[PDB]
């Protein structure tokens, strides 16, 4: 069964440079060794979900090398949105740790949005929980049109963040594929 | 062992099919979250059924992107044909859902054949997936496809054994990845 | 029984040289290396000549005649396909005989100069010949930057070895990871004589210090906790030559050296000058001092004094490595 929600915060965290790191040779076992590192990265991100401060974070899935998660699925009515931003900071710490031991410099590119979504399972194959909506689409666009080491949020999401004590800097108006001109902001770290 | 146990296995001689909705972000901006989900579930449930009938293993659904592979788990020399037949049934199903729903749904289909790595990554929320340059190519074949048609590569055509009539794909002129990689594409009739 | 050895270390430490010695030891092409040897030669003379006017204080030519040859070298410095006319070798040789050029060469630690500089310039008359055939030692000295991962396989008494060579420079290190999983043992190479020099990457970080930080990064790495490290303290010949010369004092770069005495269990080579003994062991201890701090038995560090360009020394130390792998059941 599908259930509607009014205020769910979605987040897409990408690693744009991974695709370039990935190569297939006889030395790296046809790219297996590269995937071995991706597995270590996802694992360190997945381990943050066990921290008491992140108990309200639900990992939906992982698209390629992008991490997708949401808060507010178990419903200062807005604190969960602020929590999502706290989780995006923690991923950076984890990726910085990986970089330290793998002699790389991978950087995360985040996009966060909030609004109504539909949650449940779809299709006829396997019971895989997921969330749909225009809110989820825009969250993803905030990632794909984002900047390395930045968290790009939408206008209303930015307003909510400010009430919570967050500084935001206007990125300007950008033409988002399918939505048109949208004013967006960068969260200040 | 200092590296997490990786649950990944390599597989040669397999086919990969990608399908994606045209203008899904534009569509989700018009109808209620319910409609989008009902329409999307009506479509993917059928695909999932068509997948089993064609010996195709559905991988995962990324919003509007649907994909599956043939030759997995167990080897099958009939692989290329399965994905081609899968595309055939898929394109037809999209038309029925377009009629009884009224929603403007159109999908591009892409196919490529080669080796893949498959299994799962991380610790939490496992989901079967595939990774390899060949899989990456299949993804671009979809992007470089045409609304309501099956876009295939020469690699895939060589496994078809000449059972389908194709025509020049010209994918190079529709997608930058296909050109830079010198890929010869075709379009099944 | 097969063993997978990985070669790690900073750029120019001697990793590729070690691999070459493996072929000369345990394993038609010489005609292609000639071009590389000539490039090293060209690169060597032009670098010394270009540094003359940029040093503080600048180095002056002993013969004003050679100023024209300097002008010559600098004009062809960036020529893509150089054809090496007999003129080049004449001018190059004349410059190498100029005392000014020599004095600048002595201060080569103040700029970036390839290791084979002196070796090749002393045999210009040999390389210039059109019937020139590179000796074993010539191929060992030839320097060519490694970028990517290369695999070499060889047998020793019916025992298999898979040796992996990688780039040591900063941008290349990101590839090492692809060889961490199931590595029998790691061979960490260090250019022991590079204490008075700085890395190419930024022109500021001390070469030996970079080696130390890099070793600490490998020894303490999260994916190499149970992997033992065979430490090759390479460039022993250049180290001794430098220590004896007395121009560059180790204590000017590594202050701690002033309070270092030779350990009791030291095994000096026959006729080895105490100063050389003291220096080579000090360097060894800077690396051991890191390996001692952590590990706790789940892996060890095996030091070796080494000179990669000496097939004699390498046959000996590699045999010592063969024993370590087998008696520890790696
Ligand atoms: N005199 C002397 N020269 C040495 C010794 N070991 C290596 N060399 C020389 O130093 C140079 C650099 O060594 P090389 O093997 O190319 O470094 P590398 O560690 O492979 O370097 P890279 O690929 O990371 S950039 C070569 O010209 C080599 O002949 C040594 O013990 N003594
Ligand atoms: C992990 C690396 C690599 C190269 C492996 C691979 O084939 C991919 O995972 C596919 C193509 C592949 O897994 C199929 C799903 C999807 C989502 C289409 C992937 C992404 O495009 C990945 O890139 C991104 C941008 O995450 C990509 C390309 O990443
Ligand atoms: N549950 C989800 N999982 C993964 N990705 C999702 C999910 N929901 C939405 N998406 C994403 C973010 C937006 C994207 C769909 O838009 P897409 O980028 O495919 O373009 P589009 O359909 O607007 O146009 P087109 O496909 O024609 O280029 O899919
Ligand atoms: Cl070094
Ligand atoms: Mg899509
Ligand atoms: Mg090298
Ligand atoms: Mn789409």
């Amino acid at each position: 069964y599908h259930q509607s929600y009014d205020c769910v915060c979605v987040m897409f965290a990408s690693i744009p440079d991974f695709k370039e790191f990935y190569t297939e040779s006889d030395v790296n076992k046809e790219g297996l060794e590269c995937l071995r590192l991706l597995n270590e990265i996802i694992a360190d991100f997945d381990d943050l979900l066990s921290k008491p401060k992140f108990s309200g974070v639900e990992k939906i899935k992982t698209i390629g090398s992008t991490y997708m998660a949401a808060t507010g699925l178990s419903a200062r009515q807005y604190m969960h949105i602020g929590t999502m931003v706290e989780f995006a900071y923690a991923l950076v710490g984890k990726l910085d740790a990986i970089n330290k031991h793998s002699f790389n410099d991978f950087k995360l590119r985040v996009g966060i949005n909030h609004g109504p979504v539909i949650a449940g399972v779809i299709g006829a194959q396997k019971p895989q929980y997921d969330i749909w909506g225009n809110t989820v689409n825009v969250a993803s666009r905030m990632d794909s049109t984002g900047v390395l080491d930045k968290i790009q949020v939408t206008e209303e999401t930015s307003l909510i963040l400010q009430t919570l004590g967050y500084t935001c800097t206007c990125r300007g108006i950008i033409n988002v594929k399918g939505k048109g001109d949208l004013k967006t902001y960068f969260v200040n770290t | 062992m200092m590296f997490h146990k990786i649950y990944i296995q390599k597989h040669d001689n397999v086919s990969i099919l990608f399908a994606d909705i045209e203008g899904f972000t534009s569509l989700a901006s018009q109808c209620t979250a319910q409609e989008l989900v009902m329409t999307l579930n009506e479509l993917f449930a059928r695909f999932d059924k068509l997948a089993a009938e064609n010996h195709c293993l559905r991988i995962k659904i990324l919003g509007d992107c649907y994909y599956c592979v043939s030759g997995l788990p167990e080897a099958r020399a009939d692989h290329a044909h399965c994905c081609v037949e899968m595309g055939m049934d898929m394109i037809e199903a999209i038309s029925l859902v377009r009629e009884m729903t009224g929603v403007n749904v159109n999908m591009r289909v892409g196919i490529h054949s080669g080796r893949v790595h498959c299994g799962v990554l991380g610790l939490r929320k496992w989901q079967f997936d595939v990774w390899s340059n060949d899989v990456t190519l299949a993804n671009h074949m979809e992007a470089g496809g045409k609304a309501g048609r099956i876009h295939i590569t020469k690699a895939t055509l060589s496994y078809l054994n000449g059972d389908y009539e194709v025509e020049p794909g010209c994918g190079g002129e529709r997608n930058a990845y296909l050109k830079e990689h010198s890929i010869e594409t075709f379009l099944i009739l | 029984a097969t063993h997978r050895l990985l070669l790690l270390g900073a750029g120019e430490s001697g990793k590729s040289t070690i691999v070459k010695q493996m072929r000369i030891l345990h394993v038609g092409e010489k005609a292609t290396k000639v071009q590389d040897i000539k490039n090293n030669l060209k690169e060597a003379i032009e670098t010394i000549v270009a540094a003359m006017s940029n040093l503080v204080p600048p180095v002056e030519l002993a013969n004003p005649e050679n100023q024209f040859r300097v002008d010559y070298i600098l004009s062809v410095m960036n020529v893509p396909d150089f054809d090496f006319p007999p003129e080049f070798y004449e001018h190059a040789k004349a410059l190498w005989e100029d005392e000014g050029v020599r004095a600048c060469y002595e201060r080569s630690n103040e700029y970036q100069l390839i290791d084979c500089a002196q070796y090749f310039l002393d045999k210009i008359d040999v390389i210039k010949q059109d019937d020139y055939v590179p000796s074993d030692q010539d191929l060992l000295r030839c320097r060519v930057l490694t970028s990517g991962i290369f695999e070499t396989k060889f047998q020793v008494d019916k025992v298999n070895f898979h040796m992996f060579d990688v780039g040591g420079q900063r941008d290349e290190r990101r590839k090492w990871i692809q060889c961490f999983n199931d590595v029998t043992a790691i061979i960490f190479v260090v250019a022991s004589s590079s204490y008075n020099m700085v890395i190419r990457e930024d022109n500021q970080t001390n070469r030996l210090q970079e080696a130390l930080n890099l070793f600490k990064s490998i020894w303490n790495n999260r994916w190499l906790r149970t992997i033992s490290v065979i430490l090759f303290l390479n460039k022993q010949d250049l180290l001794a030559e430098k220590v004896l010369a007395g121009k560059s004092k180790i204590e000017d770069y590594f202050p701690e050296f002033a309070r270092y005495t030779t350990p009791e269990d030291a095994t000096p080579e026959p006729g080895e000058d105490p100063r050389v003994t003291r220096a080579k062991y000090f360097i060894r201890d800077e690396f051991l001092r890191i390996s001692t701090a952590s590990g706790d038995g789940r892996h060890y560090c095996y030091p070796h004094f080494t000179c990669a360009v000496d097939t004699e020394n390498i046959r000996r130390v590699f045999n010592d490595c063969r024993d370590i792998i087998q008696r520890m059941h790696l």
